[PDB]
C-alpha cells in the first residue's frame, strides 16, 4: 500500500533526536538573521531581508516583522508561507482570549499555544513540521516587556536579547558582549543594527535590506505603542547611528 | 525498476504489471467457456476432481445473477464470488429503481467499472479472475468476457483458463461452420465437447463437467443448470467425439 | 417571553451637515424590574459606531463578536473598517444565524474617512439592511422614535443643532415607553472629533 | 408590489420602494430590484433579508459559473439555482422573486415562490399589491408591446399597488433589459409621493436639552 | 480503498532543502516566460502563447485570467495546475471576502488566500506542491495599483516589475534598466512588449502574445447603467488588434 | 519512488503522467476530428483482431449527452471510466444550471479531474486522451481534447494515436491551402467523406466498412454511423 | 383537472391551465403537461413546487439512463416517479399521471396518487376536478379510440371538470404521443365552455 | 434556591445567600451554602433550577482553578465574570440550557477595588454597587436605593444587609431560613458565623 | 399558502 | 521474496504469498479429521498440549444445534470465524425461523476470508476449518481454507501429517459412507482414520476430541472419559 | 420585527 512512500516525519533517531525538527533547524539557519533586544523601557525587533533585488517594492512589503495584536509582534526566520499559517492562528487565539475574558492575552499564553501547535506536528499526524523560528516581542501588565523564541520542536524560552536564523552563534556572542540590564530602547536600537552590520553575509548593511520595529511605552501616559519602521525611518536611524 | 511491486503504477511502457500478474493467476485456473446461440447463451466449466472424496455435483462453480444472467470464471474462485456478490447488488439496485431486470450490456459495464476501480489504487489488488457471463434481455442474447484490467467485449464464443487456446481454436470452427447460427440444445452438446477437448491441457486429474444455459425458447429467458438426461446426453456426445 | 422586550432599551441615529449623531437610553431591566441605569448600548470599532437594542445578552455578545472581527480586519487590511463595509459585515453575521437569530435591532453610524460622507444604517434581527439619508430608529419605543424623528428632523443640521433634535426625539419617545429611559447618552460625530453627552431625563 | 412585462426586444421589471415593520414604514425608499448578473435582474417580495441574501448568493454562484464556462450567464441558470435552493428550505426562506433578463438564448421572464415553484409569462406580479397590479396588467396588456409601452404598463401596474395596497407605497423603480444593449436600471423612475413642506421648523434654541456630562471620545490609536 | 496518503510527500532533507518545492521551482524554470510591470496609473501582465499545435485554437486557452473585476493573474510552469488555482482563487474571493464584506478583496489579501492554498499543497497529506509561479496584478481603493509574485512554497513578494520562467534572468536585467517610478501605463506596455520579444523565438504578434492591464475603470465593459458608484472593471484584456497597433511604433 | 507516484523528479517532471501518455497508444488506433459549417465529424480506426468478438460491441466512440460525443485513444477500461463520469457530469450540469453542458465546459471539467490525479498521490492518471465533439449553440462546431496531464484546448481539427503526426501535417497542409478554419461543406455526409479521404492519404491504407468507426455531431444531436452508413460513404469516395 | 388516455395510435395527455393560492388564480395559463423524455410526459396535480422538483429529478434520471442504456420504457419512468413519491410520501403532495409511447408497448398510462402507489390503466383522471367526471369518463371511454375521438373525449371530460371545479379552468392543453412524433394542442374557453 | 443578595461597599463585596433547600411541601435542609470560591479573592453565589445550580458553579470553579495552576496567577473578577457570562451565553442556545442566576463578588488586587457582577441565566452581565436575583430584588433594590452610600464600611454594609433580610423576612411569602453572609476583601474570603 | 387541477 | 510484504501484492507468477504463508500455519497445526455417512457427520481432532503440566488446546467449536467445526492453525482466528458463523446461524433462525444450510455457511465463510486477501492493512485468516452439519438436505462436511476456497467432501483431514488420514478415507470411502443409523461405528472409522496421522504418540483419554451431528442427534462434543470407549 | 410590496 502507501506505507512504501511514508517518510515517517514524527519518529526518533537512534540518538533520541527528531530527524525532521533537526533538518527544519538546518533550513532556518540559512534564513535572514532576526534579532530581538529587550530594554527596561521597550523592545527592539531588527531583521535582515533575504538578498534583496533592486526592483523589489520595499515600502509595501512584509517578510520578517508581523503584528499579532496591539501589544505583541513577531520576527520570522524560515519559510514565510509556514509563518503566515501560524501568525493567522496566533491572531485568532489572541481575539478568542479577549472575547472570553475582556482582557488582552498575556504574552506567554499566546507563545505557549503557538509552541503547542508546533509540538503537535512533531509527535502525531505524520506531517512535516513548520520550518519557522519566531522571536515574540510583546507587553502585558503582569511581566511587562517580554522576549520569547519558539522553533519547529515547539520548545520556547524567554530572553533579554536573542537572535534566530543565520549566524546566531556569532550574533549571540556580540549581544552577550555589549548587552547590559539598565539598557534603554535607543541604545538597544544601536546594538541590534551594529550586530546585524557585523554578522551580515552582505557587503554593507543598507535601509532596503532591513525590517525594523520597536514596542515602547513612548505613547502618552501608561500605554504601549507598536512602531513598524518605514523605509525612510530605517534610512534615518541607520545614518543617526553612523553605519552609512 | 520496482514498477511491478505496486498496483496502479504505470511502467515506462505504460503498462500496469500487477494486472498482467493477475492474468497469470487466471491462466493457472481451470478452463471455462461461453457459447452464444440463436436465442440465448450456454456456459460450461472444467471442475478438476482432486480426490475421490469430493462429492459429485455438490461443488457448483457457475453462479446466477438476478434470474436471467449466468456467470462463470477461471482463476481465484473467491475473487469470482466477490465479483458476483457485487453483480447481484448492482442488478438488485437497477431493478429497484428502473423496475425492469438489468440489461446484459448495462450489467457488463457495472462489473467492468468495479474491476477497473481495482486498478486505480495501490491499497487494493486487481481481480484474479477472467469472468465469462451473459444472458437474455429485451434486445435478445448477449455473451461477455471480463478481464482483470476491467476490459470486456461482446463475444460469439469466449474461453479462459489453462485450456483457453484449445477451446478458442474449437470455438472459431463453430463460428465459421455456423454463420446463420447455432441452436441452444446444439450449443450445450458443443460446450461439453470443447471442455473435454480443452481437458487435454489438464489431463493429470480426471474432471467433472458442469453446464448452464439461458434461452428464450428452451428456458423461457431464465438461467437454469443442465442436469439429469440433458447433461448425460451432452457428456455421451463429448465422449464419442474424443474417440 | 418576547426576547426583544424583556430588557427594553432604544437607539436612534441621525445625519447632519458633515456630521452624524447616535443616541441610546441606559435602562436594563427584567420586565417591570429596573436593574441597571448604566447599561450603554453604543459601541465603536475605530471611527465606526454601532448601537444595539433588544436582548441584552445578544447586545453584549454581538459587541464582543464585532470587536473580534474588526480587530482581525484591521490586522489583515492594515486600515480601519469603514461604515459601508462594517454594515455589510453586520448583515452577513446576523443572516448566518437566520434560523436561530440574535434578538437585536443594531444601528451603524459613522463618517467615511475617505469620502467624508455621513453614513447611518439599521437592521432587522436577521440582517436586512435599512439604509437612510435622514434617521434610523430601534428598540421598544421605535413607534415613538419614528413619530418624533419624522416631525422634528430637518436636513443639513449643524452638530450643535442636530444634538438638540436627536436628544428631544429620544427623551420624549423614552417617556412614552415603560421599558426605555433611566438615563441617555448622545454621540456627536464630526470628521475628526467625537463628543459624548449624558442627558438629564426623568428617572421613572 | 413587483411586476415583470415582456416586450418586442426584451423584458422590463418594476417595483415600489416601501419596506414595512408591521404597520410601520421602516424604509420609504428601499431598492427591491437586484442585480444577479449584468443583464439578469430580480424583483423581490416577502421577507426582506431572505430576498437580498438568496439573490446575492445565486448572483455570486452565477458570476463564478460565468467565469468557469467563459459564457454570459442564462436566466434559466439563475431560475434553476434559486428554485432548488428555495425548495430545499421548504418555504422557510420567504423570498418571492420575479426573475428577468437577456442572454444568448434571448429575453426571459419568470416568477419564483418561497416553496420553489416557478411560472413563465409575458406579464407577472408578486407581493401584497400583486392583485391591484394584475388588475391593471389584465386590463391594459397586449401582445407586441414596444419598450416605451412596456415601461408605461409596468409603472402603471406598480402605481395601482402604491395607491390601493397599504403594503406598497412611495416611488417606482424600473430596470429595462433589451437584447443587444446594456440593461438600464432606472432608480426612482417615478416619485409621485414627495412630502409636502412642513408648516413649522422644529429647530430648537441651542441649550434647550439639559446635559449632565461632556467628554471627548478617542477614536484614534 | 480510501486515500491512505495522510502523510506529507514534501519533507526536509538533511541539508534543510524541501525537495518537492525546489523541483516545483525547476518546473517553473522550464515554463514559458511571463512578466509584470507596475506603472503610476496602471499595471501590465504579459506572456507568450506557446501553441501545442498550429491546428489548436490558442484563443480557447487563456494564460491571463480575470480573478476579480480589478485583479488579473498570469503564470509560468504547469498550465493545468494554474487553471485549477484560478478556479479556487475566484471562489475564495467570494466565500472568504465578498459574501462577508459585500465588496471584492484588495489585491494583497486575495494573493494571501492563493498563497495559503499553495502552502497547504506543500504540507498537507498525499499531495505534491503546485508546479507554477503566479504574477497577480490588481487595484483596490486604499492600496492603489500593486503587482505580486506567488511561488510554489506559498511565499509572495510585491514587485515594481519582474519576470518568471524560461528567460527570467535576462528579462529582469532588461526591466531594471528601463523601469522608473514615473512610468505611465502606455510606457509600461511598450517596455513589456520589448522585454517579451527577447524571450520569444518564433512569431511575435497579437495572436502569439497574451497581454492584459489593470488600469482605469471601463464603464463600457460593466454591462449595465443606473448605479453611479459601480463604474466598471479595471481589468482589461488587450485584443489581438490592440497589440499589433503598438508593435508598429516599437 | 519519484517515478512510481505523481510527485516531481529532480528535473521537475511527473514520470507517471508521461507513462500514462504512452498507455494512450496501447490500442494502436488512430482517431481524427474535423469541423464542417453545420457539423463536427470524428472518425476512428476499428480493429477487431479476434474472430470470436461481437464487432458491434467493439467501440471507442461514446454518446456522452444528446449533443456531446466523445472518442477515446487508450485502453477500454479507462475509456469507459472516463465516459461514465462525463455522462454523469453532463446530466448533473443540466439538472443544476437548467441548460445542456457545452462541449468545452465538459472538456475543462474532465481536464480538472485529470489534473487532480497528477497532484493527488492515491489516484493514478487515466491512460486515455479524450476528444469531445459537438455543435455548441453559442460557439458552433467544437472540438476539445483532454490528456492525462490535465491539459485541454479547442481545435480547428485534430488527430490522436501512433501515426497522429502524419495525419496532423496532412490536415495542416489542407488548411494552409483552403485559408479557412473548417471544411467549407453544406452536408455532414461530405464532411465525413473528407475526414475518411484525408485519413486514407495520411495513413496510406484503404478502409472497408468494418475498418472504420464514425461519429457525427449536428445541432441538438450527436450520433454514430452504422457499418452500412459508412459503406454508403466509402462508395461515394471511390466514385470520384 | 388532468387526464391521460391511451388510444389506437398511442396516448393523449390532457390538463387545464389554472394554478391557485386559496381562491386567487396565481397563473391562468399554466402548463401542467411536462416532458421527462422525448415521448414520456407526465400530468402534474397537487403542490406546484413538489411536482416541479420531482419532474426535474425524473428528467435528470431518464437523461442519465438514456446516456448509458438507451431509451427507457414508460414503465421505467413511472418506477422513478413512484420511488420519489413513495420514499418521500411524508413531505410530498403530488398526484402525477405518467404517459409515454413505446414502438413495442404503444401508448401506456401509469397513475401515481398521494401514497406513491403505481396503477397501470387504459386511461387515468386526477386532480380536484376529476371527482366530477368519474361518472362521465367511465360511461364514455372506449379502448382503441381514434385520435379525433380521444381528443373529443378529453375535451368534453375536462370541459365538465372545469365547469364544476373552481380549482380548474383557463385553457385545455393536450399533448399527443404517437409514432408520428409529439403534437401540442390548445382549446380556449369560447370553444369548450359551450360543449 | 431563592434569595441571593450582593452589596459592594468602599473596601469589600458582601454576598448574602438563603440557607433553605425546599422540594414540594418539605424544607429538606436549612443550612445550605449557595456559593463556591472560584479563587482566593473571587466568590460566586448562585440560585435557580435544582441540580443545574451546583453542577454549573463547580464546573466554573474547576475551570478557574485550572487557569490558576496553569498560569500560577489569579484571574481578575472582571475576567472571571466575562468567562462565566460567555459560558451562560453559550448555554442559553444549547439543547438544555443551565437555568442558573449568579452574583460574582471579587476584590481586584491590581486595582485595589471591590467588584460585584450580576449575571442571569441568559448571560446578561452588569457591574452594580448592589445586586439581587429572583423576587428578592423587588424589595431590596428600592431599600438600597434609599439607604446605600458608596463610601460605606464593611460594618455599615452588614447593617444595610440586616435591613434587607429583616424586610424579606417580613414581606416574603416563603420561609428561606435566614442567610449565610460572606465578605470578599484584600485579605480574601471569610464567613460571618453569627447572622 | 402555497401554489396548487 | 519482494512480493510477500502484504496480501494486496501479486507475484510475477500470479501467487499471493501472504495467503500461502497463512496456509503454512495450518500445516504446522495439530491434525483433525472430518467424515460423514448419509445420517451422521463426525469430527475427530487430535488436541495438542504445551507440556505435561498444560491442558490440551480445544479444537472443536459448536456453531448451532445442527452445525459446528474443528480448527487447525491460529485458534483466535477460528474463534472470530466460529463467532461469525454463530451470528449467521442465529440471524437465519430469528429472521426466517430457518436453520442455516451448511452450504450457505461455507459461502459466508468464503466471502469473509476473501475480503481480508484483497485489502491493504488487513491479513488473511491463519486457520483451516472442517465444518460438519445436518440440514434439510441431510449430512454435510465442508473444508474451509483461508484463501477463501470452501469444498464439500464425504471425508477429509487438515493439519500436520493429514495426508495419512486423507489416503485412508480415500480407500475407506465406499465403507464409511454407508454407516447409516450407527453413530459409534462412524466415529470408530474416524478414530482409525486419524490414527494414520500419528507418529510416536498414541490416542489417550485427554488427547482425543470427537464431535458428532446427525438426523436425531444435536451437535455434541465428547472429551475426557466420554472418548475412552473409542481407544 | 422583521422587514417585509
Ligand atoms: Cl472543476
Ligand atoms: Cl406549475
Ligand atoms: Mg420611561
Ligand atoms: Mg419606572
Ligand atoms: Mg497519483
Ligand atoms: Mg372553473
Amino acid at each position: 500500500g502507501s506505507r512504501r512512500y511514508d517518510s515517517r516525519t514524527t519518529i526518533f533517531s537512534p540518538e533520541g533526536r527528531l530527524y525532521q525538527v533537526e533538518y527544519a533547524l538546518e533550513s532556518i539557519s540559512h534564513a535572514g538573521t532576526a534579532i530581538g533586544i529587550m530594554a527596561s523601557d521597550g523592545i527592539v525587533l531588527a531583521a535582515e531581508r533575504k538578498v534583496t533585488s533592486t526592483l523589489l517594492e520595499q515600502d509595501t512589503s512584509t517578510e520578517k516583522l508581523y503584528k499579532l495584536n496591539d501589544k505583541i509582534a513577531v520576527a520570522v526566520a524560515g519559510l514565510t508561507a509556514d509563518a503566515e499559517i501560524l501568525i493567522n492562528t496566533a491572531r485568532i487565539h489572541a481575539q478568542n482570549y479577549l472575547k472570553t475574558y475582556n482582557e488582552d492575552i498575556p504574552v506567554e499564553i499566546l507563545v505557549r499555544r503557538l509552541s503547542d501547535i508546533k509540538q503537535g506536528y512533531t509527535q502525531h499526524g505524520g506531517l512535516r513540521p513548520f520550518g519557522v523560528s519566531f522571536i515574540y516581542a510583546g507587553y502585558d501588565d503582569r511581566y511587562g516587556y517580554q522576549l520569547y523564541t519558539s522553533n519547529p520542536s515547539g520548545n520556547y524560552t524567554g530572553w533579554k536579547a536573542i537572535s534566530v536564523g543565520a549566524n546566531t552563534s556569532a550574533a549571540q556572542t556580540l549581544l552577550q558582549m555589549d548587552y547590559k540590564d539598565d539598557m534603554k530602547v535607543d541604545d538597544a536600537i544601536e546594538l541590534a543594527l551594529k550586530t546585524l552590520s557585523k554578522t551580515t553575509d552582505s557587503s554593507a548593511l543598507t535601509y532596503d535590506r532591513l525590517e525594523f520595529a520597536t514596542i515602547r511605552k513612548g505613547a502618552n501616559d501608561g500605554e504601549v505603542y507598536q512602531k513598524i519602521f518605514k523605509p525612510q525611518e530605517i534610512k534615518d536611524i541607520l545614518v543617526k547611528t553612523g553605519i552609512t | 525498476t520496482g514498477y511491478d511491486l505496486s498496483n496502479s503504477v504505470f511502467s515506462p511502457d505504460g503498462r500496469n504489471f500487477q494486472v498482467e500478474y493477475a492474468v497469470k493467476a487466471v491462466e493457472n485456473g481451470t478452463t471455462s467457456i461461453g457459447i452464444k446461440c440463436n436465442d440465448g447463451v450456454v456456459f460450461a466449466v472444467e471442475k478438476l476432481i482432486t480426490s475421490k472424496l469430493l462429492v459429485p455435483q455438490k461443488n457448483v462453480k457457475i453462479q446466477v445473477v438476478d434470474r436471467h444472467i449466468g456467470c462463470v470464471y477461471s482463476g481465484l474462485i473467491p475473487d469470482g464470488r466477490h465479483l458476483v456478490n457485487r453483480g447481484r447488488e448492482e442488478a438488485a439496485s437497477f431493478k429497484k429503481l428502473y423496475k425492469t431486470p438489468i440489461p446484459i450490456p448495462a450489467f457488463a459495464d457495472r462489473l467492468g467499472q468495479y474491476v477497473q476501480a481495482h486498478t486505480l489504487y495501490n491499497s487494493v489488488r486487481p481481480f484474479g479472475v477472467s469472468t465469462i457471463f451473459g444472458g437474455v434481455d429485451k434486445n435478445g442474447a448477449h455473451l461477455y468476457m471480463l478481464e482483470p484490467s476491467g476490459s470486456y467485449w461482446g463475444y460469439k464464443g469466449a474461453a479462459t483458463g489453462k485450456g483457453r487456446q484449445s477451446a478458442k481454436a474449437e470455438l472459431e470452427k463453430l463460428v465459421d461452420h455456423h454463420p446463420e447460427g447455432l441452436s441452444a440444445r446444439e450449443a450445450v452438446k458443443q460446450a461439453a465437447k470443447i471442455i473435454y477437448l480443452a481437458h487435454e491441457d489438464n489431463k493429470e486429474k480426471d474432471f467433472e463437467l458442469e453446464i448452464s444455459w439461458c434461452s428464450l425458447s428452451e428456458t423461457n429467458g431464465l438461467h437454469k443448470f443442465v442436469k439429469g438426461d440433458l447433461l448425460q446426453e451432452a457428456i455421451d456426445f463429448a465422449q464419442k467425439e474424443i474417440n | 417571553s418576547d426576547p426583544s422586550s424583556i430588557n427594553g432599551g432604544i437607539v436612534v441615529a441621525m445625519t447632519g451637515k458633515d456630521c452624524v449623531a447616535i443616541a441610546c437610553d441606559l435602562r436594563l431591566g427584567s420586565q417591570s424590574l429596573g436593574v441597571s441605569n448604566k447599561f450603554e448600548k453604543i459601541f465603536h470599532y475605530g471611527h465606526v459606531f454601532l448601537g444595539i437594542t433588544g436582548l441584552a445578552t445578544d447586545v453584549t455578545t454581538l459587541n464582543e463578536m464585532f470587536r473580534y472581527k474588526t480587530n482581525l480586519y484591521k490586522l489583515k487590511e492594515e486600515r480601519a473598517i469603514e461604515p459601508e463595509t462594517f454594515t455589510q459585515l453586520v448583515s452577513s453575521s446576523l443572516y448566518e444565524r437566520r434560523f436561530g437569530p440574535y434578538f437585536v435591532g443594531p444601528v451603524v453610524a459613522g463618517i467615511n474617512s475617505k469620502s467624508g460622507k455621513p453614513f447611518i444604517a439599521g437592521f432587522d434581527l436577521i440582517g436586512c439592511i435599512d439604509e437612510a439619508k435622514d434617521f434610523i430608529v430601534s428598540g421598544t419605543a421605535s413607534d415613538q422614535l419614528f413619530g418624533m424623528c419624522e416631525s422634528l428632523y430637518e436636513p443639513n443640521l449643524e452638530p450643535e443643532d442636530l444634538f438638540e433634535t436627536i436628544s428631544q426625539a429620544l427623551l420624549n419617545a423614552a417617556d412614552r415607553d415603560a421599558l426605555s429611559g433611566w438615563g441617555a447618552v448622545v454621540y456627536i460625530i464630526k470628521k475628526d472629533e467625537v463628543v459624548k453627552r449624558y442627558l438629564k431625563m426623568r428617572q421613572d | 408590489t413587483i411586476v415583470g412585462v415582456k416586450f418586442n426586444n426584451g423584458v422590463v421589471i418594476a417595483a415600489d420602494t416601501r419596506s414595512t415593520q408591521g404597520p410601520i414604514v421602516a424604509d420609504k425608499n428601499c431598492a427591491k430590484l437586484h442585480r444577479i448578473s449584468p443583464k439578469i435582474w430580480c424583483a423581490g417580495a416577502g421577507t426582506a433579508a431572505d430576498t437580498e441574501a438568496v439573490t446575492q448568493l445565486i448572483g455570486s454562484n452565477i458570476e463564478l459559473h460565468s467565469l468557469y464556462t467563459s459564457r454570459e450567464p442564462r436566466v434559466v441558470s439563475a431560475l434553476q439555482m434559486l428554485k432548488q435552493h428555495l425548495f430545499k428550505y421548504q418555504g422557510h426562506i420567504g423570498a418571492y422573486l420575479i426573475v428577468a433578463g437577456v442572454d444568448p438564448t434571448g429575453s426571459h421572464l419568470f416568477s419564483i415562490h418561497a416553496h420553489g415553484s416557478t411560472d413563465v409569462g409575458y406579464y407577472l406580479s408578486l407581493g401584497s399589491g400583486s392583485l391591484a397590479a394584475m388588475a391593471v396588467l389584465e386590463s391594459h396588456w397586449k401582445q407586441d408591446l414596444t419598450k416605451e409601452e412596456a415601461i408605461k404598463l409596468a409603472s402603471d401596474a406598480i402605481q395601482a399597488g402604491i395607491w390601493n395596497d397599504l403594503g406598497s407605497g412611495s416611488n417606482v423603480d424600473v430596470c429595462v433589459m433589451e437584447i443587444g444593449k446594456d440593461a438600464e436600471y432606472l432608480r426612482n423612475y417615478l416619485t409621485p409621493n414627495v412630502r409636502e413642506e412642513k408648516q413649522k421648523s422644529y429647530k430648537f434654541p441651542r441649550g434647550t436639552t439639559a446635559v449632565l456630562k461632556e467628554s471627548i471620545v478617542n477614536i484614534c490609536d | 480503498m480510501t486515500d491512505r496518503y495522510s502523510f506529507s510527500l514534501t519533507t526536509f532533507s538533511p541539508s534543510g532543502k524541501l525537495g518537492q518545492i525546489d523541483y516545483a521551482l525547476t518546473a517553473v524554470k522550464q515554463g514559458v516566460t511571463s512578466l509584470g510591470i507596475k506603472a503610476t496609473n496602471g499595471v501590465v501582465i504579459a506572456t507568450e502563447k506557446k501553441s501545442s499545435s498550429p491546428l489548436a485554437m490558442s484563443e480557447t486557452l487563456s494564460k491571463v485570467s480575470l480573478l476579480t473585476p480589478d485583479i488579473g493573474a498570469v503564470y509560468s510552469g504547469m498550465g493545468p495546475d494554474y487553471r485549477v488555482l484560478v478556479d479556487k482563487s475566484r471562489k475564495v474571493a467570494h466565500t472568504s471576502y465578498k459574501r462577508i464584506y459585500g465588496e471584492y478583496p484588495p489585491t494583497k489579501l486575495l494573493v494571501s488566500e492563493v498563497a495559503k492554498i499553495m502552502q497547504e499543497a506543500t504540507q498537507s497529506g498525499g499531495v505534491r506542491p503546485f508546479g507554477v509561479s503566479l504574477l497577480i496584478a490588481g487595484h483596490d481603493e486604499f492600496n492603489g495599483f500593486s503587482l505580486y509574485q506567488v511561488d510554489p512554497s506559498g511565499s509572495y513578494f510585491p514587485w515594481k516589475a519582474t519576470a518568471i520562467g524560461k528567460g527570467s534572468v535576462a528579462a529582469k536585467t532588461f526591466l531594471e534598466k528601463r523601469w522608473n517610478d514615473e512610468l505611465e501605463l502606455e510606457d509600461a506596455i511598450h517596455i513589456a512588449l520589448l522585454t517579451l520579444k527577447e524571450s520569444v523565438e518564433g512569431e511575435f504578434n497579437g495572436d502569439t502574445i497574451e497581454l492584459a492591464i489593470i488600469g482605469d475603470e471601463n464603464p463600457d465593459l460593466l454591462g449595465y447603467t443606473g448605479i453611479p458608484t459601480d463604474k466598471g472593471p479595471r481589468f482589461r484584456k488587450l485584443t489581438s488588434q490592440e497589440i499589433n497597433d503598438r508593435l508598429e511604433a516599437l | 519512488y519519484d517515478r512510481h507516484i505523481t510527485i516531481f523528479s529532480p528535473e521537475g517532471r511527473l514520470y507517471q503522467v508521461e507513462y500514462a501518455f504512452k498507455a494512450t497508444n496501447q490500442t494502436n488506433i488512430n482517431s481524427l476530428a474535423v469541423r464542417g459549417k453545420d457539423c463536427t465529424v470524428v472518425i476512428s480506426q476499428k480493429k477487431v483482431p479476434d474472430k470470436l468478438l461481437d464487432p458491434t460491441t467493439v467501440s471507442y466512440i461514446f454518446c456522452i449527452s444528446r449533443t456531446i460525443g466523445m472518442v477515446v485513444n487508450g485502453p477500454i477500461p479507462d475509456a469507459r471510466n472516463a465516459a461514465l463520469r462525463a455522462k454523469a457530469e453532463a446530466a448533473e450540469f443540466r439538472y443544476k444550471y437548467g441548460y445542456d453542458m457545452p462541449c468545452d465546459v465538459l472538456a475543462k471539467r474532465m481536464a480538472n479531474l485529470s489534473q487532480i490525479y497528477t497532484q493527488r498521490a492515491y489516484m493514478r492518471p487515466l491512460g486515455v486522451i479524450l476528444t469531445f465533439v459537438s455543435v455548441d449553440e453559442e460557439l458552433g462546431p467544437s472540438i476539445y481534447k483532454t490528456d492525462p496531464a490535465g491539459y485541454y484546448v479547442g481545435y480547428k481539427a485534430t488527430a490522436t494515436g501512433p501515426k497522429q503526426q502524419e495525419i496532423t501535417t496532412n490536415l495542416e497542409n489542407h488548411f494552409k491551402k483552403s485559408k479557412i478554419d473548417h471544411i467549407n461543406e453544406e452536408s455532414w455526409e461530405k464532411v465525413v467523406e473528407f475526414a475518411i479521404t484525408h485519413m486514407i492519404d495520411a495513413l496510406g491504407t484503404e478502409f472497408s466498412k468494418n475498418d472504420l468507426e464514425v461519429g457525427v455531431a449536428t445541432k441538438d444531436k450527436f450520433f454514430t454511423l452504422s457499418a452500412e452508413n459508412i459503406e454508403e460513404r466509402l462508395v461515394a469516395i471511390a466514385e470520384q | 383537472s388532468i387526464m391521460a388516455v391511451t388510444f389506437k395510435d398511442g396516448v393523449i395527455l390532457g390538463a387545464d391551465s389554472r394554478t391557485t393560492t386559496g381562491a386567487y388564480i396565481a397563473n391562468r395559463v399554466t402548463d401542467k403537461l411536462t416532458r421527462v423524455h422525448d415521448k414520456i410526459w407526465c400530468c402534474r396535480s397537487g403542490s406546484a413546487a413538489d411536482t416541479q422538483a420531482i419532474a426535474d429529478i425524473v428528467q435528470y434520471h431518464l437523461e442519465l439512463y438514456t446516456s448509458q442504456y438507451g431509451t427507457p420504457s414508460t414503465e421505467t419512468a413511472a418506477s422513478v416517479f413512484k420511488e420519489l413519491c413513495y420514499e418521500n410520501k411524508d413531505n410530498l403532495t403530488a398526484g402525477i399521471i405518467v404517459a409515454g409511447y413505446d414502438d413495442k408497448n404503444k401508448g401506456e398510462v401509469y397513475t401515481i396518487p398521494l401514497g406513491g402507489s403505481v396503477h397501470k390503466l387504459p386511461y387515468a383522471i386526477a386532480g380536484s376536478g376529476s371527482t366530477f367526471i368519474y361518472g362521465y369518463c367511465d360511461k364514455n371511454f372506449r379502448e382503441n379510440m381514434s385520435k379525433e375521438e380521444t381528443v373529443d373525449f378529453i375535451k368534453h371530460s375536462l370541459s365538465q371538470a372545469i365547469k364544476w371545479d373552481g380549482s380548474s379552468g383557463g385553457v385545455i392543453r393536450m399533448v399527443v404521443l404517437t409514432a408520428a412524433g409529439v403534437e401540442r394542442l390548445i382549446f380556449y374557453p369560447d370553444e369548450y365552455e359551450q360543449l | 434556591m431563592d434569595i441571593i443578595l450582593g452589596i459592594r461597599v468602599q473596601d469589600s463585596v458582601i454576598l448574602a445567600s438563603s440557607k433553605a433547600v425546599t422540594r414540594g411541601i418539605s424544607v429538606l435542609k436549612d443550612s445550605d451554602d449557595k456559593t463556591r470560591q472560584l479563587s482566593p479573592h473571587t466568590l460566586m453565589s448562585f440560585a435557580g433550577e435544582a441540580g443545574d445550580t451546583v453542577q454549573f458553579a463547580e464546573y466554573i470553579q474547576a475551570n478557574i482553578q485550572l487557569y490558576s495552576i496553569r498560569e500560577d496567577y489569579e484571574l481578575s473578577p472582571q475576567a472571571v465574570s466575562s468567562f462565566v457570562r460567555q459560558e451562560l451565553a453559550k448555554s442559553i442556545r444549547s439543547r438544555r440550557p443551565y437555568q442558573v442566576n449568579v452574583l460574582i463578588g471579587g476584590y481586584d488586587k491590581k486595582k485595589n477595588k471591590p467588584e460585584l457582577y450580576q449575571i442571569d441565566y441568559l448571560g446578561t452581565k452588569v457591574e452594580l454597587p448592589y445586586g439581587a436575583h429572583g423576587y428578592s430584588g423587588f424589595y431590596t433594590f428600592s431599600l438600597l436605593d434609599h439607604h446605600y452610600r458608596p463610601d460605606m464600611t464593611t460594618e455599615e454594609g452588614l447593617d444595610l444587609l440586616k435591613l434587607c433580610v429583616q424586610e424579606l423576612e417580613k414581606r416574603m411569602p416563603m420561609d428561606f431560613k435566614g442567610v449565610i453572609v460572606k465578605i470578599v476583601d484584600k485579605d480574601g474570603i471569610r464567613q460571618v458565623d453569627d447572622f | 399558502x402555497f401554489l396548487f387541477x | 521474496n519482494n512480493y510477500d510484504g502484504d496480501t494486496v501484492t501479486f507475484s510475477p507468477t500470479g501467487r499471493l504469498f501472504q495467503v500461502e504463508y497463512a496456509l503454512e500455519a495450518i500445516k504446522q497445526g495439530s491434525v483433525t479429521v472430518g467424515l460423514r455417512s448419509n445420517t451422521h457427520a463426525v469430527l475427530v481432532a487430535l488436541k495438542r498440549n504445551a507440556d505435561e503440566l498444560s491442558s490440551y488446546q480445544k479444537k472443536i467449536i459448536k456453531c448451532d444445534e445442527h452445525m459446528g467445526l474443528s480448527l487447525a492453525g491460529l485458534a483466535p482466528d477460528a474463534r472470530v470465524l466460529s463467532n461469525y458463523l454463530r451470528q449467521q446461524c442465529n440471524y437465519s433462525s430469528l429472521v426466517f425461523n430457518r436453520k442455516l444450510a451448511v452450504e450457505r455457511a461455507g459461502h459466508l465463510l468464503c466471502d469473509k476470508a476473501q475480503k481480508n486477501t484483497q485489502s491493504y492493512g488487513g491479513r488473511p485468516y491463519g486457520v483451516g476449518l472442517l465444518i460438519i452439519g445436518y440440514d434439510k438436505s441431510g449430512a454435510h462436511l465442508l473444508e474451509f481454507q483461508p484463501s477463501g476456497n470452501v469444498t464439500e467432501l464425504y471425508g477429509t483431514a487438515i493439519g500436520a501429517r493429514s495426508q495419512g488420514a486423507k489416503t485412508y478415507l480415500e480407500r475407506t470411502l465406499d465403507t464409511f459412507i454407508k454407516i447409516d443409523g450407527n453413530p459409534d461405528e462412524l466415529i470408530k472409522a474416524g478414530v482409525e482414520a486419524i490414527s494414520q496421522s500419528l507418529r510416536d504418540e498414541s490416542l489417550t483419554v485427554d488427547n482425543l476430541s470427537i464431535a458428532i451431528v446427525g438426523k436425531d442427534t444435536p451437535f455434541t462434543i465428547y472429551d475426557g472419559e466420554a472418548v475412552a470407549k473409542y481407544i
